[PDB]
């Protein structure tokens, strides 16, 4: 039995596909951005924070994998709610 | 085989050849003559193995181009009993005509 | 309770009959006999089940098991090549040849 | 505009083009370097040997028979034996410093017009008193032609390339009307180049400097080759063999220049004496052939050949095996084919010891914090009477349970104390300081026997014995020879299983597969084998490491943790079970599909029970922002493990495959 | 590696093997014959490539 | 290529070798010219693909001088292999 000789690695497995998994699109997104958020100094007009501000207060979830939205109602949101914004 | 046979006669070369008055005779570069013997021999046997291996090859292709021909073959059969299904069917049709 | 039998898959290791089959698959009673006395003895084999008897696994027929005995095509083979020599002897190809 | 210079030196972005742009390349490296079983094949692999290529290109054709494969295997062990019975004649060091840097040695094969092997060994990767298996190197023919006399070959590393030297000579007749015999003697050097030819050997002449040496009959002259730090020049010197060092400190040293383009200058008789008082203590005397160092302006590395045919290399207190004479016991193995080469006891041919000295068995106590303290870690650590350093011969980490741990102890030549010949003793995180009785002491008799002196403490050792019946220790699969160990006993019947895989001659690949793991079991002289892998390291490496390896390779990240290859195993096995089942399949008539069932049904049990998995779980959704930050150590911290997608995929395809053969369909599904 | 074997073959050939009363014996031809064999050997070994 | 077909099998190590001694000529001087063998006791062994490993030279020509053979006559060559422990005895 599998579990029975290969089991114990580690102390809970998950899913192929879950948002949790190390392997998931969104540890690749949370590990690519740690090293990203550091290329431009705070100052810079090019920082990333000041660049694209919503996306450091992404939510990771299923949800946020799942759902297949149109990307150009995504940028519209962005673009319509930052003129409300300034 | 080969590799030894040239190696025993490369070692059993150096050995002195003439005696007495004369000596020497010893061929010095008998051990290097047997490193190029074995050594141009090697790429014949491995042309020859390629060889063995590029005709499996051919036929494991040619055997896959029989299951290409063998399913069509295959196709074309089942297509034809529904073609006469079709044709049972148009006769029954034409014997109500009569 | 004793087995700790606890659904329907247990049931079919257990029972060594298949109760998810559907009824469309028909098949002699001695044939399903063979099968489930095949079941039986490849679980005990892989000690699957707690503990076979290692005197009757040291056996030659456990030993022939794999190669000629788990399968009754083999084993009927093996038995006409022993007791029907002539059908299986080919000029082309012998073992021990020159 | 201008990107953080000290941000992009960063390894992510290092490895940016490679690996991490794009998503997949990240995903399957993470994968490779967290499942190297999948990735695992066993045709092909990194820093594979010459004659295991032999074998995959001799054994890879259309047909496949059992003859065939008998007889592949034949040669390739006849491959592996001649390369494993050959010995070492001479090293060289290529560091100042033994501490650090390579040695290379040369080996002659049991041929008449010998083969010499050079191979490389690596000091820095050693450690803990045990060299690393990745350290060694595989051994390398030698193209160009040497023929030495009296096997005076010595390699040397010149510009951080190699060479050798080897003397020849020649005999030539002389007339005195009388007719009489002379020789003459010629200094050859090689080299190798960047494709791993040999350049063509030149002669230079030491006629004369020979001539000024006054040796014995049939005595070879002391030959001394070392590489000057600085200076590309090949110091060329030729002394006088001697007993004891104490005589070349006034030996009258010749020697010549060589210099990079291969041209040459005598030594002076001045600069000659230099070059011996720097370097006299290298020098081999006819009582010890010792390795030579690289010139410099706490004894030399050294090569033993014992009695019994083990050659070991020592330095201080520790030696290492070199050759193996597990082939010159394979013969009586191999005269009962195939069957008897892969099983069990084979792997248990005993290797004779080396250097003199005796086996100790040490029991380790289990876990007692207070007796422990929090770090599990402890050391073995030895001391001899010279009161040097103590060196450390052990390590490991506390378990609950004792480990018993068998050791060879060397033994000096001489007893420079009388009341005790070694210390061993315990350290660990709360008592890492020795105290001075504080563990057992061994001593010798003339007899040769060793017993434990009383005046020791054994308090916290749980047991200490003394196997004095007991003069072998097992085959090693760590040792030199490992990598052909490895070769043999798993690469090459997982390599044969897989080529018969291709082929459909699953009787022959179940049985080649069954060699290396089998789970009905291994029934020998009629009796049923307690174990269930016959492959030592596997049935050894019982779990997982405490870190795996982190290396984009798969292989030696298996090989650092061979839990790993039994999973291989296990999924090869599964690929034939799966195989022959879908192959029984493909014929549709009704007793056939109950042996399509009974061969699924077979694996099925092997796999036993899907694992659940709970769909939610304490994950909580959190920010990017605040993953970041958990995420960033001074991905396991927030992210956690799936379960193998293969082994997943393997319930999926049966599953499947049994609810067909449940309800009377085809393999594609059709009714 | 074979022009290297045969050249060192050739360069070992020059010198004289027999010594005393009678001298010489050194086989003038080496060099000539290791660049034939070298030279037939490239014919093969493109014709492989 | 032995003397008088002295060549006599062995098994050592359940390996089989063969022992030959052969023999050649050389002209001793004394300034008369003269001439003397000399004898050379070879060992080969099987490998397991079935090829011949290449035969190893052993000097035997003290000890054949020792033995004052008859001319032309073969000496009497036995070959046996220890039980236990692995050497080859090799007697004239």
């Amino acid at each position: 039995g599998y579990n029975n000789q290969f089991s114990g690695r580690a102390s809970q497995y998950v899913a192929p596909g879950t948002v949790s998994s190390m392997f998931s699109p969104a540890a690749y997104l949370t590990e690519l951005y740690r090293e990203a958020r550091n290329l431009h100094a705070s100052d810079s007009v090019y920082y990333l924070d000041t660049r694209r501000p919503d996306l450091k207060s992404m939510a990771l979830s299923q949800q946020n994998m799942d759902i297949e939205l149109s990307t150009l109602s995504l940028s519209n949101e962005l673009l319509l709610e930052s003129i409300k914004t300034e | 085989a080969v590799q030894a046979s040239r190696l025993a006669g490369a070692a059993a070369d150096l050995v002195p050849n003439i005696f007495g008055f004369a000596g020497g005779g010893s061929r010095w570069g008998a051990i290097a003559e047997a490193t190029g013997y074995v050594m141009e021999f090697s790429a014949n046997v491995m042309n020859t193995e390629a060889d063995k291996i590029s005709q499996s090859e051919t036929y494991r292709r040619r055997r896959q181009e029989w299951e290409i021909q063998r399913n069509n073959a295959e196709a074309e059969l089942k297509q034809i009993d529904a073609q006469l299904k079709s044709l049972a069917v148009r006769r029954e049709a034409a014997v109500l005509q009569k | 309770a004793a087995a700790a039998i606890k659904s329907r898959d247990d049931l079919y290791q257990y029972l060594l009959i298949d109760n998810q089959v559907s009824a469309a698959i028909k098949t002699t009673r001695i044939a399903e006999a063979i099968a489930s006395i095949q079941l039986y003895v490849n679980r005990a084999l892989e000690n699957v089940e707690e503990n076979a008897n290692s005197g009757v696994i040291s056996r030659q027929f456990f030993i022939d098991w794999d190669k000629y005995n788990k399968r009754y095509s083999t084993w009927a083979g093996v038995s006409q090549l022993v007791y029907y020599p002539e059908n299986y002897i080919d000029p082309t190809m012998r073992i021990g040849q020159t | 505009e201008n990107a953080n210079s000290g941000v992009i030196s960063r390894q992510f972005f290092i490895d940016w083009d490679k690996y991490n742009k794009r998503y997949s390349t990240w995903a399957g490296v993470s994968q490779l370097v967290y499942y190297p079983e999948n990735y695992i094949d066993p045709t092909m692999r990194i820093g594979q040997t010459k004659m295991m290529d032999a074998l995959l290109q001799s054994v890879s054709q259309s047909q496949l028979n059992a003859d065939t494969v008998e007889d592949a295997f034949m040669s390739y062990l006849t491959s592996f034996e001649q390369v494993a019975n050959l010995k070492v004649i001479s090293a060289y060091h290529d560091n100042i410093n033994n501490d650090q840097g390579l040695t290379y040695f040369i080996g002659l094969s049991e041929t008449d017009a010998g083969e010499y092997y050079w191979r490389s060994v690596d000091h820095s990767k050693f450690n803990d008193g045990k060299f690393a298996a990745n350290a060694w190197s595989e051994w390398h023919k030698i193209d160009c032609p040497i023929n030495p006399y009296k096997s005076t070959i010595r390699p040397v590393i010149y510009k951080s390339r190699l060479y050798l030297l080897w003397l020849e000579q020649k005999e030539i007749t002389k007339q005195t009307y009388q007719t009489e015999t002379d020789y003459r003697y010629e200094l050859k050097l090689a080299h190798i180049r960047y494709d791993g030819t040999w350049n063509t050997p030149i002669t230079f002449d030491v006629n004369k400097k020979i001539s000024e040496l006054k040796l014995e009959k049939n005595r070879a002259p002391g030959l001394y080759c070392a590489g000057y730090q600085g200076e590309d020049t090949l110091l060329v010197m030729f002394y006088n063999q001697q007993d004891t060092l104490d005589s070349y400190k006034n030996a009258s040293m010749q020697g010549l220049y060589i210099f990079a383009d291969m041209a040459s200058k005598d030594m002076t008789p001045e600069q000659s004496n230099v070059y011996r008082d720097n370097s006299y203590q290298q020098f081999d005397t006819n009582n010890v052939r010792r390795v030579n160092n690289r010139y410099a302006e706490d004894n030399a590395l050294t090569l033993h050949h014992n009695e019994n045919g083990a050659q070991y290399m020592q330095w201080q207190s520790y030696r290492t095996r070199l050759n193996t004479l597990f082939a010159r016991q394979l013969v009586a193995r191999a005269t009962t084919g195939i069957d008897t080469i892969l099983s069990m006891e084979t792997q248990n041919i005993q290797e004779p010891q080396l250097g003199k000295g005796f086996y100790a068995t040490f029991v380790i106590p289990p876990y007692n914090l207070s007796t422990h303290g929090d770090e599990r870690w402890f050391k073995l650590y030895i001391k001899h009477v010279v009161d040097n350093n103590s060196h450390i011969i052990y390590s490991g980490q506390l378990t609950d349970t004792n480990i018993n741990i068998t050791l060879f102890i060397p033994l000096d030549d001489v007893p420079l104390n009388q009341d005790y010949h070694a210390k061993v003793y315990m350290t660990f995180k709360k008592s890492p300081s020795d105290g001075t009785w504080w563990g057992p002491h061994f001593v010798r008799d003339d007899k040769g026997i060793v017993t434990i002196n009383p005046k020791s403490i054994l308090t916290h050792f749980e047991s200490v014995n003394v196997l004095n019946n007991i003069s072998s220790e097992p085959m090693d699969f760590s040792g030199a020879n490992s990598l052909y160990f490895w070769e043999l006993f798993y690469y090459t019947p997982m390599l044969v299983a897989q080529r018969l895989l291709h082929e459909q001659n699953f009787d022959e690949a179940n049985r080649w597969l069954k060699y290396v793991w089998s789970p009905s079991g291994y029934i020998v002289h009629g009796q049923i084998q307690n174990y269930q892998w016959n492959v030592r390291p596997l049935l050894e490496d019982t779990s997982w490491n405490s870190d795996p390896l982190d290396s984009v390779d798969p292989d030696a990240v298996a090989q650092h943790d061979p839990m790993h290859y039994k999973v291989s195993t296990f999924m090869r096995t599964l690929d034939l079970l799966i195989a022959r089942g879908d192959h029984a399949y493909r014929q549709l008539e009704r007793d056939t599909l109950n042996e399509a069932k009974m061969w699924y049904m077979q694996a099925l049990h092997l796999l036993g029970d899907k694992p659940y998995l709970p769909l939610s779980t304490t994950w909580s959704d959190p920010r990017l922002d605040r993953a970041a930050d958990i995420t960033t150590q001074n991905l396991t911290d927030l992210f956690l493990p799936q379960i193998n997608e293969v082994m997943m995929n393997y319930w999926q395809t049966l599953a499947q495959r049994v609810y067909n053969l449940r309800h009377n369909l085809s393999i594609d599904g059709q009714p």
